[PDB]
């Protein structure tokens, strides 16, 4: 389609000389197989025509040299088809991933991290088997066809004019085929993928279905979608149905009509015997040659789908950039200074944040506090630009966030989100991630500032205890420690928590947070939690709610003056 | 795998019965289109003889017999031309003679124009038969699904059941029209090309079947040493999509803390470290057809010289060797897909046999007509003594009490048998020696379909899907009008949060962007089950990846202050579940103390030392 062709001509520029290479080494290849029955028919004009016996095995050695031609430059093709079409490919999944690592989080997230995974590996790897497959495989028949015709004319080009008469109407006749199939065959696939993804609902909640009873609505649910891909497999098949029939009926109608037209110039004394056997051989080649790379197609319509998917990533520019001219302070030294920002994703009908406005200072402890999608993970992201506001201002020491080398930034912020990741390999690699070069007195310090010291030291390999790739080996309350712990080796200037201390324990939460606000007593920390006990000591605590601040103040003055708090904590038992 | 090869086939071959009518008619109409590729070729040999006999047969003089020819060629030193001439019909003066020439062109023409008929009523008679025993396949599986107990599909693995029903049907199509299309015809393509080419040569024909073991070797010593570059490719992809699926999992922890140009830089390394082993085993996979037509071209460079060299001497005739090239090229045609159509045709029997064993597995208890009843509600347990696999009890001795217009709350460890106690209410697993009754009646003797409909259920883990939330909120009772959808969105508190999306009640589940939180999917699965008026509610604690102050106005709203509602809130969060009348603390299959909250709680028992561990 479109943009399986802007991308097959944009990735695969840099390869033109060696594709110019397969091209010029598939026609040497395929004119040397043309070449066989030409000699051929040598062998039964100037051999079996005459007695000359000899003649015929001192022309099969000149056979035998075509024959070895043939398949040195039959591999030397793919051998330089193998190469361009993993230059592409490389070069397609390097682009992908370049252009992904630009995104933001809004950006990053409205792909997935699944499908946007299988869009650089296993789907830019669907078009460069079709790059291999194209340069090897199917532009034989275009080139057995046209150098066929050239092999016509160069012996008896008075009989050439089947061969271009033949060509045309097979290229034709099977281009109407495909022109009519190509449809039929790329609804197939959207209806192919839809039935298994209803057999893919029915078997993930087989327990709900019938919960409420709806096996009844279900497999009519599914007879729709059985009955619909049958109707469009069978319309497809019979235009497949097609394909074998016409093609074979015009080589073979052609074969007919050689041996008419040619007998009748055989007669006339200007034909040898011998031209007849060649141009059946030229015949039965174009036809092995057309049938195996139209029966290959099928590769065209699932790989322009997969080349949507790669359009789709590479056309979305991101919109959180570094500024042009950053101010750069000396130190970011955290003060953070929400002006009436909001937040709304595009198209909705309420903002996730509105007329939010306060203030944390320098060497304090805010802690916000609300309900399920509030808005709370959304002011962390807005804190440190992986959100960027659309109606306020986010400001850090007084100057506008959205005016900073988004670098620095981060650098002087220590993030632990809701969704935290642990990636493989060492304890301490997952925190020298903070630091970089970090020392083990510092390691194991901020190990205990966690209270993660002791899983990690109870262990044979020391801090070196392996990690599974999602830090799937631990439990919880291991791996958001963990993940506290690698913000501890940054000794930043503002800690930015999002439900940090969820999958702990309130004895172990109070111990993290003593240990932290003790070693970092000058640091400004955002602790986002739904618990109370944890906002108890904050030295102050806003409450959000419906994405408005409903309430200000510390843990008692708010506890009577905010009734959304009073009711959040009563749902504690405090 | 494959524990048996005889009666899956068997089996398989006699679902294409319903329709044998099609199936015989798709055999035996290859036959004749087969009995015509091979006898064409034999009848155009024949006019290219008409040809060469009369073009080698009118510079002789005229006059003499074919037998004085000869003797003229042998007299005339011309040894190898008059034994031409000998095994050649032809007689010394005559022409061409168009008139034999046209009739076995005509013939060959109305011949060649039937075969093509024949393969094309043939190729849509395949695609009706098969594209109809598919839809009756893929159609019983369905009706099979819903069949099953549900301890078949949870003592299964996790993509077991699904690709079985999804892959594996999809193998045995392209083995259903593999075997009668592709592997039907070139199996006589092969013994008839074969059986035509020993009546012409027997010597040429040797020099033809010597190429099936030398091009079955080298496609099998190519892909015994490319074996080790595939382990190579495998593996350095998976690597490749290691790094990518945790630099995209954990993209804002790369973006922050530095580490974009950290894993910028192992993707170059991953990347051109798979360029290097995807082009090494692309190469070696890739040079298996050059090298299958090279073999294929040293047995036309032999046939073309020996039975060549074979016609100048009169044994066979020009017009038996155009023939002969022409099965060379149809013979060993169908020799470069036998690999592919051999081991198509084994795992599509081999995945033909795990649908047929999932079409034979025990079906559910036959279940009654008697309709439950429920308009007050009081459900009671009595001695219930559920084992999920034998000899380790899950559920010992438990009585429970609902009092028709209550909400009896459980609360316990992890392992408690909590949930299994709902899967036991909701009859997807049987009581074992002890009854349980709703309102009165046993509901092991109740229709599963009013009894499930008679109750709602809300479990920890969420399903939905591929719809809008629209849908899937209406799914609970489709006959509702948009109204009472949004009532039920707004009691269940996701009409808050679906305000604030793009395209709220029409943001696809399956095509959002995270929109959706892993607790705002419980919330659009509450109001599921609130917008069919349940009468027995049970929340297994379906409310516990959300804030605990929208669990507590949940379970207010739709427990507490719902007086015509029996339900049960399990819940892992006791906070909420206090001056919830009716607490029952269970303990590794049993229920260890029960009482309201403050005589559970001023009785020094487990819920006592419960409430004093989120407190000290
Ligand atoms: N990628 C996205 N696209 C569109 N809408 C989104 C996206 N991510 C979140 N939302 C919506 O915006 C709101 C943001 O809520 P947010 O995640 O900040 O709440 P939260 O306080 O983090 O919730 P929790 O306490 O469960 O963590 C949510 O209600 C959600 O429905
Ligand atoms: N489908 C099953 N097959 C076998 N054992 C199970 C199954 N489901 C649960 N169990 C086991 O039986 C016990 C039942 O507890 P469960 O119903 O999960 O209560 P809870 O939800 O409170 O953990 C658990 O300890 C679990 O290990
Ligand atoms: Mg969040
Ligand atoms: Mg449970």
């Amino acid at each position: 389609s479109n943009m399986l062709w802007a991308l097959l001509r944009q990735y695969v520029r840099p390869y033109r000389w060696l594709l110019a290479v397969v091209a010029v080494l598939q026609v040497i290849s395929n004119m040397a197989s043309l070449y066989l029955p030409t000699v051929n028919a040598a062998i039964i004009d100037d051999g079996v025509a005459k007695g000359d016996t000899a003649r015929i095995v001192e022309l099969g050695a000149v056979m035998l040299g075509v024959t070895a031609l043939q398949v040195v430059c039959a591999v030397g093709a793919v051998f330089f088809g193998a190469r361009a079409a993993t230059g592409f490919g490389h070069d397609l999944r390097a682009a992908v991933f370049t252009h992904v690592t630009t995104f933001s989080a809004e950006e990053a997230g409205r792909f997935g991290a699944a499908s946007l995974l299988t869009r650089t590996t296993n789907d830019v790897g669907h078009i460069q088997q079709l790059v291999q497959l194209t340069v090897t495989m199917l532009i034989t028949a275009p080139i057995m066809s046209i150098g066929g015709i050239f092999m016509a004319l160069h012996q008896d080009a008075g009989l050439s004019w089947l061969l271009l008469v033949s060509v045309p109407v097979l290229g034709l006749a099977n281009y109407w085929i495909i022109r009519h199939l190509m449809p039929v065959f790329t609804r197939m696939q959207s209806l192919i993928d839809g039935i298994n993804r209803v057999l893919r609902d029915q078997l993930s909640g087989i327990r709900v279905i019938r919960a409420f009873a709806r096996e009844p609505l279900e497999r009519v649910r599914f007879a729709e979608a059985n009955q619909t891909l049958s109707d469009s497999a069978l319309e497809a098949g019979r235009w497949q149905a097609l394909m074998l029939p016409v093609t074979t009926l015009v080589i073979n109608v052609s074969s007919v009509a050689l041996i008419w037209f040619g007998g009748l110039r055989i007669d006339a004394g200007q034909m040898q015997v011998g031209s007849l056997i060649a141009f059946l051989a030229y015949f039965m080649q174009i036809l092995m040659a057309v049938l195996m790379a139209t029966f290959m197609l099928v590769i065209f319509p699932r790989a322009a789908v997969c080349a949507d998917r790669i359009g789709e990533v590479l056309s979305t520019q991101t919109a959180i950039t570094n500024p042009a001219d950053p101010v750069r302070p000396a130190a970011i030294a955290g003060d953070i200074g929400v002006h009436d920002a909001t937040f709304c994703y595009p198209g909705a009908d309420r903002p996730v944040l509105q007329d939010v406005s306060f203030t944390v200072p320098r060497g304090t402890t805010t802690a916000v506090v609300g309900s399920t999608g509030s808005g709370k993970s959304t002011l962390i992201s807005l804190i440190c630009r992986l959100y960027d506001v659309t109606s306020g201002s986010l400001r850090i020491d007084g100057v506008d966030v959205r005016d900073l080398d988004i670098e620095q930034l981060w650098s002087a912020i220590g993030l632990v989100p809701q969704r935290g990741y642990l990636f493989s390999g060492t304890v301490a690699e997952n925190l020298r991630y903070g630091r970089a070069d970090a020392t083990d007195d510092e390691m194991w310090e901020a190990l205990r500032v966690a209270a993660a010291a002791d899983f990690v030291r109870a262990h044979p390999q020391g801090l070196d205890m392996p990690v599974a790739q999602g830090g799937i080996n631990f439990s919880g309350g291991q791996r958001q420690r963990l993940a506290i712990a690698r913000a501890v080796i940054r000794r930043p200037a503002i800690y930015l928590f999002d439900d940090a201390f969820s999958a702990l324990d309130v004895h172990t939460d109070a111990r993290v947070r003593d240990a932290l606000r003790e070693v970092a007593a000058d640091a400004t920390v955002v602790i986002v939690s739904q618990r109370i006990s944890t906002v108890i000591e904050a030295d102050q605590v806003v409450v959000i709610d419906d994405g408005r601040v409903v309430g200000i103040g510390t843990h008692d003055t708010l506890l009577a003056d905010c009734p959304i708090y009073a009711e959040f904590a009563e749902s504690q038992a405090l | 795998r494959t524990r048996d090869f005889k009666g899956s086939a068997i089996r398989l071959a006699r679902r294409l019965l319903p329709q044998r009518a099609l199936t015989l008619a798709v055999i035996l109409l290859g036959v004749g289109g087969i009995a015509i590729g091979v006898i064409g070729p034999r009848i155009l040999g024949h006019a290219t003889d008409l040809l060469f006999n009369g073009v080698i047969g009118r510079e002789l003089p005229a006059g003499l017999t074919k037998e004085q020819a000869v003797e003229a060629a042998r007299a005339r030193g011309d040894g190898t031309f008059a034994d031409l001439l000998s095994g050649m019909d032809i007689v010394p003066g005559q022409g061409v003679d168009f008139g034999a020439v046209g009739r076995t062109l005509a013939l060959a023409l109305g011949l060649y124009l039937v075969a093509a008929l024949l393969v094309w009523v043939q190729a849509r008679l395949l695609n009706v038969t098969v594209q109809r025993t598919m839809v009756a396949l893929r159609a019983e599986v369905q009706e099979k699904i819903h069949r099953l107990p549900l301890s078949y599909f949870d003592s299964r693995q996790r993509g077991e059941v699904l690709s079985r029903v999804t892959n594996d049907v999809d193998n045995i199509q392209n083995s259903v029209s593999m075997t009668i299309s592709q592997l039907l015809t070139s199996v006589l393509t092969v013994f008839a090309v074969l059986v035509m080419m020993l009546t012409i040569s027997p010597l040429l024909t040797l020099f033809t079947v010597v190429t099936v073991p030398a091009s079955l070797w080298v496609t099998r010593w190519i892909t015994r040493r490319s074996q080790p570059l595939f382990v190579a490719q495998w593996r350095n992809t998976g690597r490749l999509a290691a790094h990518l699926e945790e630099t995209y999992s954990g993209f804002t922890i790369v973006k922050t803390f530095g580490h974009r140009e950290a894993a910028a830089g192992k993707f170059a390394e991953l990347n051109s470290e798979t360029q290097q082993s995807s082009f090494g085993a692309q190469f070696f996979s890739g040079l298996v057809s050059p090298a299958t037509m090279f073999i294929g071209n040293l047995s036309y460079v032999a046939v073309a010289v020996v039975g060549g060299l074979q016609v100048a001497t009169g044994q066979i005739t020009l017009g038996s060797i155009q023939a002969f090239i022409q099965y060379v090229r149809q013979f060993n045609q169908p020799l470069t897909q036998v690999a592919g159509m051999y081991n198509t045709l084994q795992s599509g029997i081999a995945s033909a046999e795990r649908v047929f064993d999932l079409l034979d597995t025990e079906e559910e208890s036959a279940d009654s007509p008697r309709r439950a009843d429920v308009r007050t509600g009081r459900v009671e347990f009595e001695h219930v003594s559920f084992s999920y696999v034998p000899g380790t009890p899950v559920i010992e001795d438990l009585s429970l009490v609902a009092e028709p217009g209550s909400t009896v709350a459980i609360v316990g460890p992890t392992g408690a048998g909590k949930t299994t106690l709902v899967n036991l209410l909701m009859r997807f697993y049987d009581v074992d020696s002890g009854r349980i009754t709703i309102d009165g009646v046993d509901i092991a003797s109740v229709s599963r379909e009013s009894l499930r409909a008679s109750i709602g259920m809300v479990l920890q883990d969420t399903w939905l899907f591929a719809g809008t939330i629209y849908d899937n909120i209406a799914y609970g009772r489709p006959d509702a009008d948009e109204d009472e959808v949004i009532e039920a969105a707004t009691a269940a508190y996701v009409d808050r949060f679906v305000h604030t999306l793009p395209n709220g009640y029409d943001t696809r589940v399956d095509d959002d962007g995270g929109a959706i939180s892993a607790g705002e999917k419980q919330l659009i699965t509450i109001a599921r089950a609130v917008l069919a008026r349940p009468k027995l509610l049970v929340l297994d604690e379906a409310t516990s990846s959300v804030d605990t102050r929208t669990e507590l106005l949940i379970a207010h709203a739709m427990a507490e202050l719902r007086r015509d509602r029996t339900s049960f809130i399990i819940a892992h969060r006791l906070s909420t579940i206090r001056d919830a009348d009716l607490i029952l603390v269970m303990d590794s299959g049993r229920i260890i103390e029960r009482g309201t909250h403050e005589e559970l709680l001023a009785r020094h028992g487990r819920y006592w030392e419960m409430t004093r561990v989120h407190l000290g």
